[PDB]
């Protein structure tokens, strides 16, 4: 996976934060830590991410209803427990299959609104999707469509490699 | 809405405790299903608890389900609560899973069980102690308390695994357990059987790392 500090720099930019925060790392898993303004500590990738979203005044990215907020947090958790818990190509195929089924009738993770869940799942899946064969990208067509859409969403991709899709 | 639970699945503890928060906002139907039953259409492998929302979407994460119930009651997201829920997911659950493995699958006792969670328990105790409030983030129990109580209950319901030097933890845990929704949840999930009820679920789990 991307180092959390690298991911948080990406997110900051996507958000439009000026800014540059300094993140320390805690424990053996190098969990990111943010010295807040001001000034208790905030610890954990998705925790800090939701704080930056508020800081940027783009809280709609966290969901606009009770249901959407719950769904956003479910996919953020999924990102830090399921996606970051695998490597290479094995396990990942069950995951992709499930994600593929879920996205059959959805543009974004929550439905029709783009959220922080889409950003972080895209950052988290990039290392796997970039290694997919043409065959696999056709097998997981709904994942491909969602990923292709996010990677062109304004200011989200940055320096990350574009993945070739056809259409579709 | 319909909430799907199963006997002896520990994840059903916090959701059952949280479900009352939906009162006056929506109706939660409770449905008991089998361990290998697949309720979520997009998930290959059986998963419980699951909440089928009135919109037809599914929540398959226990913490997200508890969050949704609290949000319906008017609760508002805060950083401290997110911090606790992320820690519960990524640091406590595997520590707890390992301890419960050694305890209910491999029949160990004492520090062979406690060893894998003492660090986590101590962290909770020290958080409660440095705060002057009785609950994790607030004057009254809230989302973080229910989620953490739900994860801890299958182990800490046995006093052998709640070290008394961790006095803040002990007080907090005992207080939550005696609240009515927590009492009802423990009865429904464990019935009367204590921790043994969990055995079948714990068998299927991956094994832990090292000592």
């Amino acid at each position: 996976s991307m180092a959390a500090a690298a991911e948080l720099s990406l997110l900051e930019k996507s958000l439009g934060l000026s800014k540059g925060n300094k993140y320390s790392a805690q424990g053996e898993r190098q969990i990111p830590v943010l010295q807040t303004n001001d000034g208790p500590s905030l610890t954990g990738l998705t925790t800090i991410a939701a704080h930056l979203v508020k800081q940027a005044n783009k809280e709609y990215l966290l969901g606009s209803t009770a249901e959407e907020k719950a769904i956003v947090q479910q996919w953020l958790e999924y990102r830090v427990t399921q996606v970051d818990g695998h490597s290479s190509k094995n396990d990942i195929h069950t995951l992709l299959k499930d994600l593929n089924s879920y996205l059959e009738d959805k543009v974004y993770l929550t439905g029709y609104n783009f959220t922080l869940a889409d950003i972080l799942l895209y950052y988290g899946l990039h290392r796997f999707i970039v290694d997919l064969t043409v065959q696999e990208k056709e097998k997981y067509l709904n994942v491909s469509r969602w990923f292709s859409h996010i990677q062109h969403y304004p200011g989200i991709r940055q320096h990350l490699s574009s993945v070739v899709f056809i259409k579709n | 809405m319909r909430l799907f639970v199963s006997d002896g699945v520990p994840g059903c503890l916090p959701v059952l405790a949280a479900a009352g928060r939906a009162r006056g906002r929506a109706e939660v139907l409770i449905s008991t299903v089998g361990p290998q039953d697949c309720v979520v259409p997009f998930l290959t492998r059986p998963k419980v608890p699951v909440l089928q929302l009135d919109s037809g979407n599914y929540l398959f994460s226990t913490s997200a389900i508890c969050r949704y119930f609290f949000l319906l009651s008017g609760w508002e997201q805060d950083d401290l609560t997110n911090q606790w829920l992320e820690w519960e997911a990524t640091e406590l659950q595997p520590a707890l899973s390992a301890a419960l493995y050694y305890l209910v699958v491999q029949g160990k006792k004492g520090e062979d069980v406690l060893g894998s969670v003492r660090r986590a328990l101590t962290h909770i105790d020290h958080s409660l102690s440095r705060q002057n409030c009785p609950f994790l983030a607030g004057e009254t129990e809230s989302l973080a308390d229910i989620v953490l109580w739900g994860a801890l209950y299958p182990l800490l319901q046995d006093p052998a695994y709640l070290p008394e030097e961790l006095s803040a933890l002990h007080s907090w845990f005992q207080t939550l357990s005696t609240q009515e929704p927590c009492q009802r949840a423990a009865q429904t999930v464990l019935k009367q059987q204590g921790v043994l009820a969990l055995r079948p679920y714990l068998q299927k789990q991956p094994q832990p790392s090292p000592a």
